[PDB]
RNA sequence: CCCC
RNA sequence: UCCCC
RNA sequence: UCCCC
């Protein structure tokens, strides 16, 4: 049986190297989580029965715009695609104008808007985000005027209430309730 | 921040609603599976656990001798309270009942009181000195939507399995609380000019705009509560009235057991 | 009480479809943006509106719209036996539904990061006080010039000796078979929809639908009274603007 | 009342060193991050773990580690006489010492600025409810995958008609001479250290040391039940995937 | 934020004060128009609405039989409370009594108590058993300054128009509460070494620095209260002592139904 | 049980004359953890005062940009009175706290400590008539002990009225069965009464009696004040000798 | 908070060299001082100084209804106020965590040792019984208010006079007291203990253990507190030491 | 006797110049604090029985790093050496890369990390800080990883359980429980 | 309640 | 008005 | 102190 309870001894610190789910104390390695003990290339890790997601480079991510500067969008990143558990490192991510569309985008405001909900790919430490891929972008936007949920109109967002129209980097999933 | 997942779920629910569907395939006047399980807390004088879909609630009943209220001697007393405890939802917060908790408990209380499910005259011990007090306490276990109806179900079920603790207060022999009606509440999520009977937590992402209707065993309406910030279309209310009465009849059937 | 209805007349002489006496007065408070004093039968209520003001604390703020707050409070001397001050479950419940009734009507999108506060005080209570307050609050809102889709108008229907009555009195509340408060949105001079609905008691399905018709008839009548209070206010500001000129 | 021990046997039939029937079940709550339902004698108990989650407001945020909250709460209907809802000195005390036990164990440095919240509700109370709760809480934490040094396992020892008794029942608590809750850290499959210790009553110095040995034996037994419960869960999540 | 208009208004009041004038042309010892309306709450045992300029407050009195105090088995009880509700003033917040509200009720109570305006011993029903309890409940409607004196006036007017509810409580014919004195309080805003009797709200923009003196029928001082963070000149106090007794007398003469 | 008399042969129930204070003891720096402190007796009153500040923001929103805020809490211990009193503030303690705070706001140079708090706690360990005056005296000593800049000192006494006679510093009996009770506190500056920092009264007094009461209180106030000065002088000697106690 | 960390460093440095910052032995209480009758008017009372830590405890007694459960006994109720007076740390609010805990520990020592004969406090069975309010008031917090308060409370009870005449219940008389619960708290830092922690020592963290014994050296209550793991061997040792200290403390009552 | 009580008249505004422990009103100087009256060069001051510490250009201070910038680092100043009483002018003090070791430090994170307890000297208004002195610098550092308190070893700091090592302006007092 |  | 649960 | 007011 490869299953281990937290506190189960895996061996000396010198026999194996500490990996995910395992901790070092008094020269020993122990399980920190219940799950399947796995050892590969001297590395001990426990695959936990309940993994706490960690956002890393390459992950896909759901977030909300909480502040726009001039060449910068501050994104409240909250969820990591493929996992319902709240990420260990929820926080503020940064969306620079460069990574919005891989085109030319003067104001970051032409792409992203205050309180927009948005789907992105992590491309660096500290939650560095990109929306370049077609799958990425805004998923839900509210009308600047009447705060009404904008509706996708071809390749433009339009308020169905006041008729206003606004333009952003729209994700292909906009309005589908999925990401 | 928790808002974010919920806003997206909202778009999904509305998208399916636009195509005349619910995300779990249920019909618009269809309840999730109901399971009603009596006697789950032995110490309590009466009790019931209810599972409604994945929503779970337990209701305990406690009885003890007490002062009648000066306004109405010759009358037993019923007091309903709910704890929507942090153990049920990431959003339930430790402290005194919020409005929601007060509202839920009062709607449950209203069903029982107006249907006169419990004969309070029979709970009189002494004229205007001693009378039985019935405590009904609702404890949310798992909130996956419509704690309200789950709680109404469990409360009336627990009352139905309640043993009056006579031979402990030396008031004689233990007897079953006589219950003479079966209040059932039906709550629907109203979305624009549509309704969804028995909303799930996911569906609730659209907003907290509901209508609850409660009936007795003869299909009389005994309590109603509109809740949330919206305008209720009269025509929708009319349809939802007949529907609700019907749904309550079916639920009421689940109390036969056989 | 033996019977509540005799020869088609109620304890107070009313017919089944007749309102209690009503008085509505706008602009009775200097230190409030809008206000209304209102009597409904033996109910005496006073309503006050403050806003759109800044929201304290800074965290209850909503970035996309005004927040609405509504407090219904019963003065200690307003009831037969002195009521210990401070909210109870019932007042909190009433404050919530009343809030929700207006959330539906006030154009809150116009005032992001703001509060619109509605305080309603019952000085003397009788049956249907929550209905009296909604009527006052709605007037007070209009007196305050806060933008709304239309009027909020409220009355309850009761059931006494098996018969539906408009605007129940105390004896009918306590000894009758049902009590059912309504409030409506009125637009284009008409009932448009239901802003508040509650009920306790025992009614057949047909009684419920009939109750709505009865309530609407009463609400229209009260609505003309609300309009008239506002019309006087309109007359008063205009003739004052002539007083200065005079 | 008259006698607590007659002929080596306690009021309910048990021996001086016998647990009451225990029952442990992981993942019983859809909405929580981890959960456990647990019976201990007539104790019925349920724990839910939420976290690591963002702490609200912020005046509670810790930059270096995470914070642990624990709330022991009794449902009105869980005791012989309807208990009025809400905090309570005993409850507040129990929550404090319960949270202290997990601070000594949860790897809180792993999650800075986060909260790990633990809720335990006693649905039916008997003697040792706090003990039942600590057991469930530990299982819920493991269920929720929060890194820990090891398990927390808890039992109380009583003293009756001059004799130490494992896992006292109501009557023993009420009429006994002492009552002493324990919890231990379990690591390398053994009782390592003491995470919780309380005693009320009257005990000789030796009685106390004897009471610890008695507690540790009960604990090991309970710990194994906690383990099987987690083992079932582990099988269940694999079966899940295979679907 | 709110501070800004107030601060400017403070400059205006102070500017006028420098030229020996008040905002509205009143003298420095002159009350605004007072109006006292009894019986505004029929359901109450006694009640009164007072208008003091644009300031409005209503007081209601309630009496019910009850427990005497162990220390005072031969005396009825008087309890005074105030609500300075958000309804009056945008500054008033919801919640239990603020310290402002506790202070106000206690000043009113001190006036009534120390003047012995109500014969408590005549409110005994059964020594050590049953005694009348008088609830004096103060309710601000419109705060345009000096709710304190307005309340004191309304409280005694209400007491003077109270009717003991003996019948309701099967205790005999009803009767008028015996009132034997007429406590009146006079409150001044202190700015430097000048006083302004009966400050308006606009005048209060200067600061919350006041002096209240209460007298009985015979011009005995019966209660006094200095409030606010200031230093009170003793010479000013002496002069204001006299002015106040006088003002109180004039006020007292408005109770002649006048 | 009502004494019936109160004044006999020009003597009060405890033996003093109309113009005599109760025995008083004042000691500064009696607490290690406070920035300033004072233990004070005044008749049967036994009180302790403690000062912390200038400190804090604080909490956050409470902070005042242009000046310090002052807080003063008056609290009676459950065992300080005849019948054990449930802990927590009541309306009376709230009122006493507010007016006490007000007396010091008038005198502490708060402009010197923007965005700060200076906190004042006073505890009635044993209560008799005048406990609020006792606390005010103890608090001013504590403030000086903590070196917080002030216009001058705060000194406090009540004048009572018994059997028609004004008396200085009433005792419990005179308070309970007398005709009036009137606490004062004054600012002392340049060795003398400069103004009134606190004034309250209840009971029944003539305009003339009120004016005589002020004279009586000022007199007593000057007596107490010298005690306060003495208590601080002693403290002055202590930090003095304990300084060159290190260099010795 | 910054200063606490640095002081924490200093405390640990001297721990390593197996010596406390003030040269006490790891099993040594600071100077203890017990002054009874500090609050006349109270039926019982006592002040305790333990080093620079100061605490006063007042006792009050009045007749009242007995709890439905036990109609054959008087009542003892223990409360504490850790008033902001004792340190810049204490907050004005209602009894918080630490204060509830301190008061309950003191109560348990008194209750489990049965120092007061609750049966002697009945007036009319099932109707009238004496209620003993024990109120703890911290004055100066220099560490281990717990042990000081426990000392102070039993002193005050030993100096209590039942106010019978006041209540027309006959002559006044001394409250009969039949045991001397004393409590001993040590700071635990890893595998080491420091009996009677000073507040300065408490900078390392609030990780303590408290043992309370009776007249005859039986343990009557214990309480581990704080977020740390207690080693069993250490416990065994500290048990004997604690019983030791309690015996020594007890003689200050003679 | 030179002792004074607050409120005590010292003299006339013209006579003397108001110094510390004295205030003015209506042309007259009074003691603001209790203590010793001193008149030197026409300046009246009172040495207070309980001085309230003022942090001025030159003082030795104890602070903690709350924020790190590029060249700027924010240190929360909490004490003035030689005086236990909290200084009236507690606050935020900016430390610059130039004022660190008298050498060269690009990474401001090369000498002062997050949450580090530090010991600095004041060099300008606004609590302008510096540690170009051997006696100054970090007194107690936490590992970036395990957050553990790092012990001192020669001229470097190492985690006694993570082993990993960090380097920074080490105060000669580091780990002494003294500053 | 008020006084403490 | 406690303490156990 | 439930429910109504
Ligand atoms: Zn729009
Ligand atoms: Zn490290």
């Amino acid at each position: 049986m490869r299953f281990v309870m937290p506190g189960d001894r895996i061996g000396s610190a010198e026999e194996y190297v500490k990996g995910e789910g395992v901790y070092e104390e008094g020269g020993e390695l122990f399980a920190a989580v219940a799950g399947k003990l796995i050892i590969k290339d001297r590395v001990a890790k426990v695959e936990s029965i309940s993994p706490i997601p960690e956002i890393v480079k390459g992950d896909v991510v759901l977030g909300r715009v909480v502040d726009l500067r001039n060449s910068i969008a501050l994104i409240e990143v909250s969820s990591k695609k493929g996992e319902n558990r709240g990420p260990s490192n929820r926080g503020i991510g940064i969306l620079h104008v460069s990574n919005v569309d891989e085109g030319y985008v003067k104001e970051i405001s032409e792409a992203v808007g205050y309180l927009d909900i948005l789907k992105a790919r992590v491309i660096g430490d500290n939650l560095r985000l990109s929306t370049k891929e077609e799958e990425m972008g805004v998923l839900r936007a509210l009308c600047s005027n009447c705060k009404t949920e904008m509706v996708r109109e071809g390749d433009i967002l339009k308020c169905p209430e006041c008729g206003r129209v606004e333009k952003r980097k729209i994700s292909t999933d906009y309005g589908k309730g999925e990401w | 921040p928790e808002d974010i997942l919920v806003d997206i779920k909202r778009d999904y629910v509305l998208s399916k609603l636009r195509d005349n569907e619910r995300i779990d395939g249920r019909g618009f006047d269809e309840f999730r599976k109901v399971e009603i399980i009596p006697n789950v807390i032995e110490k309590a004088e009466g009790s019931a656990l209810v599972k409604l879909g994945d929503t779970q609630v337990v209701v305990g009943v406690k009885m003890q001798p007490g002062e009648p209220y000066p306004d109405t001697p010759d009358r037993g007393v019923i007091i309903v309270n709910a704890e929507l405890v942090p153990l049920a939802s990431p959003t339930f917060e430790p402290g005194p009942p919020d409005e929601n908790s007060i509202e839920l408990a009062r709607v449950v209380d209203r069903g029982i009181r107006e249907s006169e499910a419990v004969d309070l005259s029979k709970l009189v011990i002494e004229e205007g000195e001693k009378v039985w007090i019935v405590f009904v306490d609702i404890h949310a276990l798992d909130d996956d939507g419509n704690l309200l109806d789950a709680s109404a179900l469990a409360a009336i079920a627990a009352l139905m399995n309640t043993k009056v603790p006579a031979e402990r207060f030396d008031l004689g022999e233990d007897y079953l609380l006589p219950v003479r009606d079966l209040p059932v509440s039906v709550t629907s999520l109203i979305v624009g000019n549509k309704y969804l009977v028995d909303p799930s937590r996911e569906e609730m992402s659209v907003g907290d705009t509901t209508l609850t209707i409660t009936t007795d065993k003869d299909d009389n309406v005994v309590a109603m509560q509109k809740s949330g910030g919206y305008l209720l279309d009269e025509k929708l209310f009319d349809e939802l009235l007949d529907v609700s009465i019907n749904c309550a009849r079916k639920l009421r059937e689940k109390f036969k057991e056989i | 009480p033996e019977k509540l209805i005799v020869d088609g007349l109620r304890l107070d002489g009313r017919k089944f479809d007749e309102l209690r006496p009503i008085k509505i007065e706008a602009s009775v408070l200097k230190r409030a943006d809008g206000s209304c004093y209102l009597e409904m039968g033996k109910n005496k209520v006073i309503a006050a509106v403050f806003g759109p003001r800044e929201v304290h604390p800074e965290h209850l703020q909503d970035p996309s719209k005004a927040i609405i707050r509504y407090r219904y409070n019963m003065a200690p001397f307003s009831v037969e036996e002195r009521k210990r001050p401070g909210p109870d479950r019932r007042s909190i419940e009433i404050s919530k539904v009343s809030k929700e009734a207006f959330e539906a009507v006030i154009m809150k999108e116009l005032f992001p990061r703001s509060a619109i506060d509605i305080f309603v005080e019952v000085l003397q209570a009788d049956a249907g006080s929550r209905t009296a307050c909604l009527n006052a609050a709605s007037v007070a809102l209009v007196d305050a010039g806060v933008p709304m889709k239309g009027m909020i108008t409220s009355v309850a229907v009761g059931k006494a000796d098996g018969q539906l009555v408009l605007d129940p009195m105390k004896e009918e509340d306590n000894f009758g078979e049902a009590d059912m408060p309504f409030a409506f949105l009125i637009r284009n001079g008409k009932i448009e929809s239901i802003a508040l609905l509650q009920m306790d008691g025992r009614m057949t399905r047909d009684e419920v639908k009939q109750a709505i018709e009865l309530a609407k008839k009463g609400a229209l009548q009260i609505y003309e009274m609300q309009r008239e209070a506002i019309l006087r206010r309109y007359i008063e500001v205009g003739e004052e603007m002539d007083e200065i000129t005079e």
